[PDB]
Formats: C-alpha cells, sequence, structure tokens
C-alpha cells in the first residue's frame, strides 16, 4: 500500500489529492475553530504570551484552555500566524487540489473518454509537489520567525515591507512552499490541457464534451496565465528579503504597491480557479438530480470562458483603498461589474434546470441547492464591494470576511461534497448512508450560515480583519459566529465518520449508473469502481 | 463631548454618520440593499418554489426544455439594467470622495510600528498617539484597574478600551479637513468610520483623504491594513470641536 503514492494512473492520483487535500482541510478548520475560540469573546483568553514559556507540546495544550486576562499577555503574533496558515492552507494546499488535483484527474478523462493524462508520469510529479509545498507551509509554523517567534504573521497574500521585514526564515519556508503549490498546479495544467485537446474519444466534438470537463479546462487556463505572475511576485519579495535588491523597499527607490498589483494580478483569477470546478459540478448534479438536461449547455461554457477572460482585468478592485487613482477606480469598478452578469446569471441557468424537472432531494443535490443559496448571498455583497466609493467603509473589514467565504469559501466547499456524495459510490463501490449525508448537510448547512451571516454586522460596524481582540461592543455577534463555526466543525467531524463508515462498511455498490438515467456521462457506463485501465 | 463614532453592542448597521461623504455611503448602501435583499429573496423563492412544486412525487415525468430565448433575454438584460442605475448614483458619490477640495485645515498622519504620528503643518504641531492600554502608556494591551483609571483620566470608561487614544486629533466643526496619510515602516491604514474616509498608509507614498465633520464630539477608527504584532492595538481618536476649542487647543501647544 505504498505503491499508491508511486501510481502514474489518473484515478489513483485524483484519490490522492482528494484524501491529502481533505487531511490539509481538517488541520486548515482546527485553525478556524482556534481562531473562533478566541473571537468568541472580548479580550484574549487563549493566546497568552504566558503560554511561549513551556515547551511546543505543554504550550500547545495550555493554549486550548482559557485564562483569566488578567493572566493572559496578548500575544498578537500568534493570532497573525493562525490566520496566515488558515488562509494559505486553504487557497494552495486545500480547495483547488480537491476539486482541479481530486475531481478534476480522477473524472475528465472519464468525461472526454480518455484512457489517462497525456503526461501519467508529470500527473504523479504534480502530486508530490503538493505534497512537498504543503509540507514547507506547515514546517514555517515552526520556524523561527516574526518578534522572535515561530512562524509568519504576515496574511496570506505577503503584503511589503511587512512580508518582507519579518525576521527569520519562516517567510522564506512559506515563499518556498507557494513556489512548489505553482508547479503543482501548473503541471496539472499542462496534463489537463494536453488531455483535453488531444485524447477525447471519437465522436466527442467539442461542443459534446461534458460541462465539467470544460470547467477543469478553463481553470487550467487560468492556472498557466496567473501562476507564472504570482511565481515572479514571491520571487521579487525573497529576493528583497535576502538577495540585496529593493523592488518593494523605497528607500532603495522600490514601491510597496507594485508588489500589490502583481500579487492580485494572479489573485483574481485564483478565486475563479478555485469556484470554476465547482461549477462544473453543480451542473452535472443538478441535470441528474433535477432528471432534466442542463438549460443552456453552450451560454454555461461561454459564460466560463468569458469569466474566465475577464477575470485578468479586475484585480484593482482589491486595492481601491491602496491609492489608486478617481480613474483607475473608476475602470476597475466598470469591469467588475461586468463579470458579475455573466457570473450571477448562471444561478439563473440552474434554477431553469430544475425548473419543470422530477427533482429527488438526495445528499448531493441538497449541497447543490445549497450552493446555489450561498454562492447567491456571497455575489450579492460583491455588488456592494464592487462600487468604490462603498468599499472605502468596507474594505479590511468583515464585510469583507463574510462576502468571500459566502461566494468562494462554502461556494467551493459545497461543491466538493457535492462531488463527494455524487462520486463515493462510482470511486469505491460503496454507497453513503443517505440520512447521515442529509445530517451533514443540514448541521453545515445551519452552521456556515450562523458563522459568516454575524460577520456582516460585524463588518457594517467597522470591525477590522487580522485582529487578534476587538472593542466590546463587537460581542454579540462574534459570539454568535463562533458558536456557528463550532457547529460547523462537529459536521465536518460527523462528516469524517460518515466517510469512514461508507469505505468500511457502506453498502455494495452494484450497479454502474446507481443513480438515473440522467446522469448520461460516461462513468456512468462503467464499473463501479471503473477497471484499472478504462476506455 | 458626545462619544459619537463607535461601534454599539449588538448593531447591525453603520456606525453614524458625521460627514456629507458618510451620508452618501449610507444612502448609496441602502438602496443597493434593497436591490440586493430582492434579488436574493427572489432567487431562494424561485429554489424552494421549483422543489416544491418539481418534486418527484408531484411532476413524475419531466420536461426536457433547455431555452426559452425571451427569458433568457429579460435575465440578461434586467441585471445590466441594475447594475448601470447603481452606477449611475454610485460615480458621483465617487467623484465626491475621491477629489480633494481646498482645505481649512491640514493634518499629515504617519503611520509606525504600531502608533500614530500627528503634524500640523500651517501650526507647527506634531505629537504621537498611542492607545490606552499599550505599552506606551504602561500596558500591555489588555484591560487592568490602571488601564481603566487612564481611560478614566482621559474622559472615557472602560467600553473605549481598543479604541481611545493618550492624545486625540482635534479639528474644528463644519471645516474641510484634508489628511495626508504615509506609513514609516510597514503599511498601515488610517480610518474613520463616522467619516466614511479610510486611505493605506504607505512607505514612500503620501496620499490624500478629505471630510467635513458636521457635529462636534469624539469618533474612532481602528488601523486597516494588518501591520504586525500590534495591529489590533493602535486605534484613532478624533475629537471634532467648536472653531473655539480648536483655537484654544492650538494655544495649548504653542511654545514661547
Ligand atoms: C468564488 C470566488 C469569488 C467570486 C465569484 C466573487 C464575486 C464577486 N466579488 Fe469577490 N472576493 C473573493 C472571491 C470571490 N468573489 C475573495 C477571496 C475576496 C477577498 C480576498 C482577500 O482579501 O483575502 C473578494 C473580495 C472582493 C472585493 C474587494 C473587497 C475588499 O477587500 O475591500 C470586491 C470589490 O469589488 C469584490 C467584488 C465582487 C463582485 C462584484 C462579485 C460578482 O462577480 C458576484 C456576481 C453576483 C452574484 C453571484 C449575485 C447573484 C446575481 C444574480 C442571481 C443575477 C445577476 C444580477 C446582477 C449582477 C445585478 N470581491
Ligand atoms: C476556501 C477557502 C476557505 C475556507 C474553506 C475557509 C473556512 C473557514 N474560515 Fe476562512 N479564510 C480564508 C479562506 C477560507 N476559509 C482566507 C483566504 C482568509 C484570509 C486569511 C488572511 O487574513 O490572510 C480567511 C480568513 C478567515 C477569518 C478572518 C480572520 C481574520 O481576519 O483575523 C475567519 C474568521 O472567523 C475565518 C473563519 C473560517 C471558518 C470558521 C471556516 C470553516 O471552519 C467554515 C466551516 C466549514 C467546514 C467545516 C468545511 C471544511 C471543508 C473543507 C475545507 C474541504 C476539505 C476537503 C475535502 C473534504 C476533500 N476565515
Ligand atoms: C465541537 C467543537 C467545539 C469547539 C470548542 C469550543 C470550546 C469553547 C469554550 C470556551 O470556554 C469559554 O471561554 C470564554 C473565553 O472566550 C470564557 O469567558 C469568560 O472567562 C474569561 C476569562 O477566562 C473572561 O475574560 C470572559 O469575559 C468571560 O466571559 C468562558 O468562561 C469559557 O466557558
Ligand atoms: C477525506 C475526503 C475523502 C474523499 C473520498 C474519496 C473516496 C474515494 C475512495 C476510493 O478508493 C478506492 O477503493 C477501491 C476499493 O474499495 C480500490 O479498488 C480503488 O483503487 C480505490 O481508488
Ligand atoms: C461530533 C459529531 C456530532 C454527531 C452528531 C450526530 C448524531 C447522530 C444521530 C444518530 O441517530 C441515528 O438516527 C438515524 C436517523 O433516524 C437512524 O437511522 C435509521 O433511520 C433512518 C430513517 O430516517 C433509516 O434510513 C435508517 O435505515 C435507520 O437506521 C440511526 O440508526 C441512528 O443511529
Ligand atoms: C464523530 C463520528 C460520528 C459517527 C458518524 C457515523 C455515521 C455513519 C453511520 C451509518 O449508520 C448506519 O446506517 C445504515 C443505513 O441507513 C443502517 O442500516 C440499517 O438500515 C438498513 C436499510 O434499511 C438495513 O438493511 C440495515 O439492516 C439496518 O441496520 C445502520 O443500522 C446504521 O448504523
Ligand atoms: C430570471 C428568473 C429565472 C427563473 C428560472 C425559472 C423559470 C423557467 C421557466 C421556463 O419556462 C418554460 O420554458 C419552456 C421552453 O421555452 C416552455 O415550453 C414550451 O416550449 C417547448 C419547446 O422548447 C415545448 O416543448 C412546450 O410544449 C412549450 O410549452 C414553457 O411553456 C415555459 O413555461
Ligand atoms: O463621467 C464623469 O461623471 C462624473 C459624475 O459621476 C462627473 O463628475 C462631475 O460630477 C460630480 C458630482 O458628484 C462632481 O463631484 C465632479 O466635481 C464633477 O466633475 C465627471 O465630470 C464625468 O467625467
Ligand atoms: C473555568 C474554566 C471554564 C471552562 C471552559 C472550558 C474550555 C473548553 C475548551 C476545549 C476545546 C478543545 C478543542
Ligand atoms: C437552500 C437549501 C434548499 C434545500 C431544500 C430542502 C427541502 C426539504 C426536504 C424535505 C425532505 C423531503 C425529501
Ligand atoms: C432520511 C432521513 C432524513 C434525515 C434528515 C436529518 C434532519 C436533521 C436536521 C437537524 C438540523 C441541524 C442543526
Ligand atoms: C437579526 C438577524 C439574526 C441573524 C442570525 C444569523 C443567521
Ligand atoms: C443579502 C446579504 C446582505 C447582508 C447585509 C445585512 C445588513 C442588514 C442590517 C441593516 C441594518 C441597518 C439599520
Ligand atoms: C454609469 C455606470 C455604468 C456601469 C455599468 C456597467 C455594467
Ligand atoms: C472577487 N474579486
Ligand atoms: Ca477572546
Ligand atoms: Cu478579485
Ligand atoms: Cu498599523
Ligand atoms: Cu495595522
Ligand atoms: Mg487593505
Amino acid at each position: 500500500f505504498t505503491r499508491w503514492f508511486m501510481s502514474t494512473n489518473h484515478k489513483d492520483i485524483g484519490v490522492l489529492y482528494l484524501f491529502t487535500g481533505g487531511l490539509v482541510g481538517l488541520i486548515s478548520v482546527a485553525f478556524t475553530v482556534y481562531m473562533r475560540m478566541e473571537l468568541m469573546a472580548p479580550g484574549v483568553q487563549f493566546m497568552c504570551a504566558e503560554h511561549l514559556e513551556s515547551g511546543l507540546v505543554k504550550g500547545f495544550f495550555q493554549s486550548l484552555w482559557p485564562s483569566a486576562v488578567e493572566n493572559c499577555t496578548p500575544n498578537g503574533h500568534l493570532w497573525n500566524v493562525m490566520i496566515t496558515g488558515h488562509g494559505i492552507l486553504m487557497m494552495f494546499f486545500v480547495v483547488i487540489p480537491a476539486l482541479f488535483g481530486g475531481f478534476g484527474n480522477y473524472f475528465m478523462p472519464l468525461h472526454i473518454g480518455a484512457p489517462d493524462m497525456a503526461f501519467p508520469r508529470m500527473n504523479n510529479l504534480s502530486y508530490w509537489l503538493y505534497v512537498a509545498g504543503t509540507s514547507l507551509a506547515v514546517a514555517s509554523l515552526f520556524a523561527p520567525g516574526g518578534n522572535g517567534q515561530l512562524g509568519s504573521g504576515i496574511g496570506w497574500v505577503l503584503y511589503p515591507p511587512l512580508s518582507t521585514s519579518e525576521s527569520g526564515y519562516s517567510t522564506d519556508l512559506a515563499i518556498f512552499a507557494v513556489h512548489l503549490s505553482g508547479a503543482s498546479s501548473i503541471l496539472g495544467a499542462i496534463n489537463m490541457i494536453t488531455t483535453f485537446l488531444n485524447m477525447r474519444a471519437p465522436g466527442m466534438t467539442m461542443h459534446k464534451v461534458p460541462l465539467f470537463a470544460w470547467s477543469i479546462f478553463v481553470t487550467a487556463w487560468l492556472i498557466l496565465l496567473a501562476l507564472p505572475v504570482l511565481a515572479g511576485a514571491i520571487t521579487m519579495l525573497l529576493t528583497d528579503r535576502n538577495f540585496g535588491t529593493t523592488f518593494f523597499q523605497p528607500s532603495g527607490g522600490g514601491d510597496p504597491v507594485l508588489y500589490q498589483h502583481i500579487l492580485w494580478f494572479f489573485g483574481h483569477p485564483e478565486v475563479y480557479i478555485i469556484v470554476l470546478p465547482a461549477f462544473g459540478i453543480v451542473s452535472h448534479v443538478i441535470a441528474t438530480f433535477a432528471k432534466k438536461p442542463i438549460f443552456g449547455y453552450l451560454p454555461m461554457v461561454y459564460a466560463m470562458v468569458a469569466i474566465g477572460v475577464l477575470g485578468f482585468v479586475v484585480w484593482a478592485h482589491h486595492m481601491y483603498t491602496a491609492g489608486l487613482s478617481l480613474t483607475q477606480q473608476s475602470y476597475f469598478m466598470m469591469a467588475t461589474m461586468v463579470i458579475a452578469v455573466p457570473t450571477g446569471i448562471k444561478i439563473f441557468s440552474w434554477i431553469a434546470t430544475m425548473w419543470g424537472g422530477s427533482i429527488e432531494l438526495k445528499t448531493p443535490m441538497l449541497w447543490a441547492l445549497g450552493f446555489l443559496f450561498l454562492f447567491t448571498v456571497g455575489g450579492v455583497t460583491g455588488i456592494v464591494l464592487s462600487q468604490a466609493s462603498v468599499d472605502r467603509y468596507y474594505h479590511d473589514t468583515y464585510y469583507v470576511v463574510a462576502h468571500f467565504h459566502y461566494v468562494m469559501s462554502l461556494g467551493a466547499v459545497f461543491g466538493i461534497f457535492a462531488g463527494i456524495y455524487f462520486w463515493i459510490g462510482k470511486m469505491s463501490g460503496r454507497q453513503y448512508p443517505e440520512w447521515a449525508g442529509k445530517l451533514h448537510f443540514w448541521m453545515m448547512f445551519v452552521g456556515a450560515n450562523l458563522t459568516f451571516f454575524p460577520q456582516h454586522f460585524l463588518g457594517r460596524q467597522g470591525m477590522p480583519r487580522r485582529y487578534i481582540d476587538y472593542p466590546e461592543a463587537f460581542a454579540t455577534w462574534n459570539f454568535v459566529s463562533s458558536l456557528g463555526a463550532f457547529l460547523s466543525f462537529a459536521s465536518f467531524l460527523f462528516f469524517l465518520g460518515v466517510i469512514f463508515y461508507t469505505l468500511t462498511r457502506g453498502a455494495r455498490v452494484t450497479a454502474n449508473n446507481y443513480w438515473n438515467e440522467h446522469a448520461d456521462t460516461l462513468e456512468w457506463t462503467l464499473t463501479s469502481p471503473p477497471p484499472e485501465h478504462t476506455f | 463631548l458626545e462619544i459619537i463614532g463607535r461601534p454599539q453592542p449588538g448593531g447591525t448597521g453603520f456606525q453614524p454618520s458625521a460627514s456629507p461623504v458618510a451620508t452618501q455611503i449610507h444612502w448609496l448602501d441602502g438602496f443597493i440593499l434593497v436591490i440586493i435583499a430582492a434579488i436574493t429573496i427572489f432567487v431562494t423563492l424561485l429554489i424552494l418554489y421549483a422543489v416544491w412544486r418539481f418534486h418527484e412525487k408531484r411532476n413524475k415525468v419531466p420536461a426536457r426544455f433547455t431555452h426559452n430565448s425571451p427569458l433568457e433575454i429579460a435575465w440578461t438584460i434586467v441585471p445590466i439594467v441594475i447594475l448601470v442605475a447603481i452606477g449611475a448614483f454610485s460615480l458621483p458619490v465617487l467623484f465626491n470622495q475621491q477629489e480633494i477640495p481646498e482645505a481649512d485645515v491640514t493634518v499629515k498622519v504617519t503611520g509606525y510600528q504600531w502608533y500614530w504620528g500627528y503634524e500640523y503643518p500651517d501650526e507647527e504641531i506634531s505629537f504621537e498617539s498611542y492607545m490606552i492600554g499599550s505599552p506606551a502608556t504602561g500596558g500591555d494591551n489588555r484591560m487592568s484597574p490602571e488601564v481603566e483609571q487612564q481611560l478614566i483620566e482621559a474622559g472615557y470608561s472602560r467600553d473605549e478600551f481598543l479604541l481611545a487614544t493618550d492624545t486625540a486629533m482635534v479639528v474644528p466643526v463644519n471645516k474641510t479637513v484634508v489628511v495626508q496619510v504615509t506609513g514609516a515602516d510597514v503599511i498601515h491604514s488610517w480610518t474613520v468610520p463616522a467619516f466614511g474616509v479610510k486611505q493605506d498608509a504607505v512607505p514612500g507614498r503620501l496620499a490624500q483623504l478629505w471630510f467635513r465633520a458636521e457635529r462636534e464630539g469624539i469618533f474612532f477608527g481602528q488601523c486597516s491594513e494588518l501591520c504586525g504584532i500590534s495591529h489590533a492595538y493602535m486605534p484613532i481618536t478624533v475629537k471634532v470641536v467648536s472653531e473655539e476649542a480648536y483655537a484654544a487647543w492650538l494655544e495649548q501647544h504653542h511654545h514661547h
């Protein structure tokens, strides 16, 4: 069972990515629980400087039990390290590896009738680069870092001069981690594009390719343009830190705002890279359980292409308060409102797909419907934020945090769960228990809404991002948000129990297609699991 | 002075407006809010209706349509109309916000790790502003009896902890204040929610914002760009006073 990691088959690589993404996901979710423990009440109770005088293990366990304020010297560095860790793990080492590396590798070749990826050995390498990057990200947490402590307290986007002046080498390890992630993603994208263009089945014209395979294809192009740009941005940070350059240091004639343009030029594409495969999954799931073909197949493809292209010309709406001129702010505002149209429209197409159908409310369909609701709630607050005059107030507040957790974080997560319940029988030969799938859905759906909806109120009341502690007036909604996070975490632990149950003693799958005739793509014509060598 | 620019317990709305710019933000947001609440309720009711009406027990044979040109035209144009309308109200407000008028009062603000420095170039006044309870005032960024005592002595209460600073930026009511913002070491961000202003304090750059306060009182902001260990601990206090009280404060700083 170590011939798992040396496998070159797309299905085995898909499975490794999914399991690895889930495990890193658990670590990063655990960070958010600790984060929400500290945010549950005003005053610092958990992240005490006193815990540093113990061991790494002894310090760990002491930090999980609350202290009186009088016994807790606030340690802002720990807060900053945790949230940076949370953001970096999620954005580089969790959701893209699960969606693109996992479901992408497993299902795209199956959907287009390809026997495997163009470069199977390169696919295996992409996985190991992901793992090495993850290891470096995690190592950075325990490496000499800022303020004479361990880890980098610099935010997931690494703004200089803060990132360039952080002491120790924790930050250099983090930069190396991101280089390795980017390399993994680029190798993946090269494979996906070559396979999609060269290795389709005879008869499989481009207008006959399933939407999920299209979503992976568009995503792959975004990676090839965006990730090299990120690689430049962070190498420039690495040279400012270690090799005497002054790209972002005013004393040498640099401009920190330059880094922001380069970072966000990657950074916007990044969020569409995250959500595009979830779009693919939602389309397949809704068509299956509505028993009805996808409404407007070609508009769906074209919307994804348009979003992919326009996603490269909106980056500076992440910079409205950074010192952009009135003209720049106005342009990026216009461009942002434009990309909103084909994005928000997809919600109407998914509703139209349901309309007039014969709806079965099985677990995967529940995740997909939850997705529609959450993506709408997140999308509309994006609309608010696009207006630069109003972003003046909301920027760097919890209102932004609420926006992206709804639209992106939960969007990607609901897509992941939709895929897992949809496909676990096909991948494993074992079926999940239906009542547990539904219980998971409802705990998660209630918990996620309790977590993030009150953050809108926090933002409107002016609560800033990246704060270990907050004025007493923010107490009520922080408390509610934290209870929601604890409920969500309970749902995720239940989920892991469900997966364990399913894989060890779940009902044997006997059918090639255990759903219905309207799951009409090629994986449903294969066995469950499919043969080692398909097509 | 009345404490006006602050969060309130269990609050769900904006902080009170004390400038014409803040007022425009409240109105524009309220306008967009109506629209987005409509969109959200609409989409939610559609999903819920569709699931009730077309459940497999109620609709046993599914339809097969994948097109509806009139509907697809309607649902494309309507979003476009909504956004053009928002932009029509929104762009003038942005222009008002970002076009820097002639200053009655000029303050240059510099962000440091972890405090703000204020300079009044016309008045040759400069000073630094630390959180009450920061190491500068003898604390370590937490509440304590000593910290509560200092808050009280400065004209505040225990409830203003994390917001109140040892010195305030003082300005006259109904006057155009132009603030020039830069950073000394890393990027910080200077803001006052009640004024509807925020501007990153970037090392090597000087950026400008303006406000005109429409009532007297005390208004707080908090550093809005992560800048290291005490990011959570370097707030902003602005006191808006009468022209005469402002003059009196100016004279208190004059060295003979
Ligand atoms: C899934 C990824 C994703 C998506 C799809 C979106 C969607 C949108 N986002 Fe978001 N956003 C993020 C992920 C995403 N966002 C992240 C991660 C950040 C912050 C990162 C960080 O700082 O750490 C961010 C931050 C962010 C900012 C910067 C805020 C700040 O830091 O101050 C802005 C400003 O313009 C913005 C705007 C928008 C808009 C207008 C949309 C629109 O495209 C949404 C489209 C609208 C809907 C889906 C609503 C439903 C609409 C309909 C049903 C019909 C259509 C009708 C109309 C358009 C009127 N977002
Ligand atoms: C996809 C991305 C993603 C996801 C899933 C999450 C998930 C969560 N986030 Fe995260 N968040 C970010 C991306 C994400 N976050 C980013 C980029 C930032 C900014 C960091 C910075 O400031 O620099 C941030 C910041 C951030 C903050 C603000 C920190 C601050 O400003 O100080 C908070 C506050 O509560 C928060 C909370 C949570 C919680 C409670 C969860 C979850 O606990 C919600 C509940 C969800 C689950 C329990 C499901 C988890 C499932 C998976 C992750 C899938 C695993 C994979 C498989 C199963 C195959 N996050
Ligand atoms: C299934 C997933 C579950 C995840 C784990 C969730 C566990 C969270 C329990 C935290 O325990 C509480 O922490 C508060 C601190 O936030 C304490 O507040 C009290 O005590 C503090 C001192 O420790 C004071 O400063 C506070 O004001 C006062 O309200 C309170 O007593 C204590 O019970
Ligand atoms: C830290 C994580 C938090 C965990 C919290 C979760 C609590 C779990 C509740 C367990 O109770 C279960 O309820 C199911 C639902 O009633 C029962 O299924 C029963 O009922 C179903 C009908 O609803 C049938 O489909 C099943 O076959 C039948 O076993 C099941 O036996 C029973 O054990
Ligand atoms: C922190 C981790 C929390 C733990 C999470 C564990 C979740 C997974 C539990 C699965 O529960 C099983 O569901 C089956 C399917 O519903 C039940 O089969 C029951 O129902 C079948 C279908 O009717 C019958 O054929 C079976 O004999 C009958 O036992 C079975 O009893 C029940 O135990
Ligand atoms: C912005 C809001 C978004 C919400 C989306 C949900 C609304 C979806 C409504 C779909 O409307 C249906 O479209 C069909 C196709 O256009 C029509 O079928 C008509 O046309 C078919 C041919 O395509 C024929 O088979 C039928 O007999 C004939 O009734 C049908 O009448 C009409 O009710
Ligand atoms: C007097 C102490 C109050 C008890 C609070 C219990 C804290 C429980 C924290 C455990 C969380 C582990 C993840
Ligand atoms: C936005 C989430 C929508 C989910 C709707 C669920 C309807 C209730 C299901 C009742 C159980 C009958 C199968
Ligand atoms: C097939 C059995 C249906 C199981 C549905 C479970 C509903 C549980 C809702 C609980 C809400 C969690 C907060
Ligand atoms: C559709 C999601 C919008 C989230 C914003 C909620 C704000 C409601 C509070 C308004 C209170 C103003 C007095
Ligand atoms: C979103 N950007
Ligand atoms: Ca706390
Ligand atoms: Cu963006
Ligand atoms: Cu700061
Ligand atoms: Cu700061
Ligand atoms: Mg900022």
